[PDB]
């Protein structure tokens, strides 16, 4: 029953592999980060603190997966060591995920970590908010999932991070509403980075080790870009798998029922880009909200642009330019009589100055090779009898034998 | 016959004011972005 | 105690033209480079012999 | 809807009437459309039919397998279009294969446009006519509903 997951596994030592799934056992990939139900109990009775109730639960949680053993050459055995999913671009979107690289000058203990995140946990919620406005969202009740890689490249296990430091945060998209599109989803990671970075307490928190303030990266939504997995191991160049994604608990403050959310936390569900959503009884209405706009161009360049054009005069672009002299870019053949025309004087220059490779452009054509708003590009076929199939590099003496091809191309410009 | 200068009324009134309205959350929503929505109710809800 | 005893000048008396200001800060300043700068300072080059 | 638009003439009311119409002109082609996207996977309804004196698309050569079903083509061609990559926009002729058939998605804002630029044809004149105005009728198709069939 389609549509289905599709997605890119990385093979060893070099090569990719594809693969399109129906279904597939999740029980056996999730099996070894698990938690009882008797041992939440037990430590949730015993400390009423959150805080400390989260840091003993991943503190318990990291000892429990050691190692997952490496799979087989095969593809059909490596592809539950490395798995990376697809954006598709035909389909809906029913979740925000933020994926987090900080790179960081000094070490940091793994207490200030959590105190940064339960900071973190606050004003994306405000931003969630003021997005969408026909939504009641609870700031003291929403939940959120954080992720978070290995260490090798009461008191809880040492945190020894090398330089960079890695997260994934994933959080539903409130109801009734749905997103569509790749430019609406860059527009709110951004709009969700500027809420957050304004925030007082996590850039006192986080400020000191932090090197430079940009967190987020809105380059990964575009159709066939891929982002892997939580659980999944990264391929290293030495062959070694490292740095599982493995859960991090951040108990809302106002939790009414932590089993369940400690459990939630390895449904595959909750951290794919298009999985269906999860309703109670059915929708009676939806909204899409299908654009935000174009590109950004913050104030300031526009403002400089505006003053820059005040001051120095105006400028010309490449079509009235050309138009001028008679030939459009548009048609292809319009600008190709034009290099053709022009082709004289090239020849006659390349003949004056580079005299021992004169007797290969007696004749030749022209082909289109790329265009743009203020620049364009022709390439120099060599018609079809040239003696010499492939042109000589015209700036050194290559080997005898190592007769490189080198290509021929004639640029355009406004200047 | 010497008389007050505009020099500094201007500059205020005239750029320093936006940056203030760009250090807000708030602000930086309301002034920056422009959403468009569809409603779709019915058997269309459930087909899409 | 550097930090209380440090002065700067910046601004150029002489430069009259945009696209070179642009450039010179760019490369005094240590910003990335982009695609607009390499065809703008393809307006200077003749060959060697020449 | 002229019906409805006529009923309400005889309001006797100023300009501010026309605006009305406007109105309920916008609204109904807002419904047509809605109503189109659960006819979204239909070959038959959305093929249009041509005649000897115009001109076609070129035939696909797996037309020519067919066998049997290419004595019964005297007069008229049926055609629909499909979307197989990007932009490509190609032709079927629907009448010359075994069914069921097996297509990719349809391509619907083609021949929505088409039929849209004839119905309006008809509410521009009739706005000039009634109330002597001087504003053509123009429906956002592009900004509005163009989400659901990409
Ligand atoms: C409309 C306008 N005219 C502006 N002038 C006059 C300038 O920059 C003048 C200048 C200032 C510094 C340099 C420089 C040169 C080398 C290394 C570092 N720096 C060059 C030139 S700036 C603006 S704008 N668009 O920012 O408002
Ligand atoms: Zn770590
Ligand atoms: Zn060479």
């Amino acid at each position: 029953q389609t549509p289905l997951p599709v997605y890119r596994i990385s093979m060893v030592p070099t090569g990719q592999a594809f693969a399109a799934l129906a279904w597939d056992d999740w029980a056996r990939i999730t099996r070894d980060a698990r938690l009882a139900e008797a041992v939440v109990s037990a430590e949730a009775a015993a400390h009423p603190d959150h805080g400390a109730l989260g840091r003993r639960l991943t503190d318990r949680i990291r000892a429990q997966g050691p190692v997952m053993p490496p799979g087989g050459l095969d593809a059909g055995g490596q592809m539950y060591v490395n798995r990376n999913e697809i954006f598709n671009g035909a389909l809906a979107i029913t979740n925000i995920i933020l994926d987090l690289d900080i790179a960081l000058k000094e070490p940091v203990p793994f207490r200030r970590l959590h105190e940064a995140l339960g900071h973190f946990r606050r004003g994306a919620l405000a931003a969630v908010q003021l997005l969408f406005p026909a939504a009641r969202v609870d700031p003291d009740a929403y939940p959120c999932y954080f992720f978070k890689s290995a260490c090798r490249p009461t008191d809880s296990p040492v945190c020894s991070c090398t330089d960079k430091i890695g997260l994934r945060v994933c959080m539903p998209v409130p109801a009734p509403y749905v997103v569509h599109g790749s430019l609406t989803m860059r527009g709110v990671a951004r709009v969700i980075q500027q809420a957050v970075l304004l925030d007082r307490d996590f850039v006192e928190a986080i400020g000191s080790y932090v090197k430079n303030f940009l967190l987020i990266d809105t380059g990964v939504y575009a159709h066939g870009h891929s982002l892997r997995l939580p659980y999944f191991a990264k391929i290293a160049p030495d062959g070694p798998a490292c740095g599982r994604l493995l859960p991090v608990f951040v108990i809302p403050p106002a939790c009414k029922d932590v089993p369940a959310f400690v459990a939630a936390h390895a449904d595959p569900r909750r951290f794919h880009f298009h999985a269906p959503p999860t309703y109670l009884a059915s929708p009676r209405e939806i909204r899409v909200l299908h654009s935000l706009g174009g590109d950004y161009v913050s104030f300031f360049e526009r403002k400089a642009s505006r003053n820059a054009l005040e001051h120095f005069g105006r400028r010309e672009t490449l079509t009235e330019v050309l138009g001028r002299y008679n030939v459009q870019p548009d048609a292809g053949g319009t600008v190709e009589g034009f290099a053709s025309e022009l082709l004289g004087r090239i020849v006659a220059c390349i003949e004056t100055h580079f005299p021992e490779h004169a007797g290969e452009y007696q004749a030749v054509s022209v082909r289109r090779a790329v265009s743009k708003d203020d620049w364009v590009l022709l390439q120099l076929v060599p018609v079809r009898g040239t003696l010499q199939q492939s042109l000589s590099c015209l700036r050194f003496k290559h080997g005898r034998a190592s007769r490189a091809t080198a290509r021929t191309f004639v640029a355009l410009s406004v200047g | 016959t010497e008389q007050p200068s505009p020099l500094g009324r201007e500059a205020v009134e005239q750029f320093f004011c936006h940056v203030r309205a760009q250090l807000n959350i708030g602000e930086y929503v309301k002034h920056n972005v422009t959403p468009r929505e569809t409603v779709l109710d019915g058997d269309t809800a459930k087909a899409y | 105690r550097l930090s209380y005893s440090w002065a700067i000048f910046i601004n150029n008396k002489r430069c009259v033209e945009h696209e070179f200001g642009n450039l010179m800060k760019v490369l005094e300043y240590g910003l990335p480079i982009t695609e607009e700068h390499m065809q703008f300072v393809d307006r200077f080059v003749v060959p060697e012999n020449y | 809807t002229l019906r409805r638009v006529l009923g309400l003439t005889t309001a006797c009311v100023p300009e501010e009437d026309a605006l009305t119409a406007r109105g309920l002109m916008e609204d109904a082609c807002d419904r047509l459309i809605l109503d189109a996207f659960n006819k979204r996977l239909d070959a038959e309804y959305w093929s249009v039919r041509v005649s000897p004196f115009e001109a076609s698309d070129p035939l696909p050569p797996t037309a020519f397998r067919g066998g049997a079903l290419l004595d019964a083509e005297h007069y008229w061609r049926r055609v629909v279009r499909v979307c197989p990559g990007g932009g490509e926009s190609v032709g079927v002729p629907v009448d010359l294969y075994p069914r069921p058939l097996v297509l990719p998605p349809v391509d619907c804002a083609h021949h929505l446009r088409e039929i849209l630029r004839e119905i309006e044809l008809v509410f521009t004149g009739v706005l000039a006519g009634v109330w002597g105005e001087g504003g053509k009728f123009v429906y956002p198709f592009d900004d509005k509903m163009s989400f659901l069939f990409a």
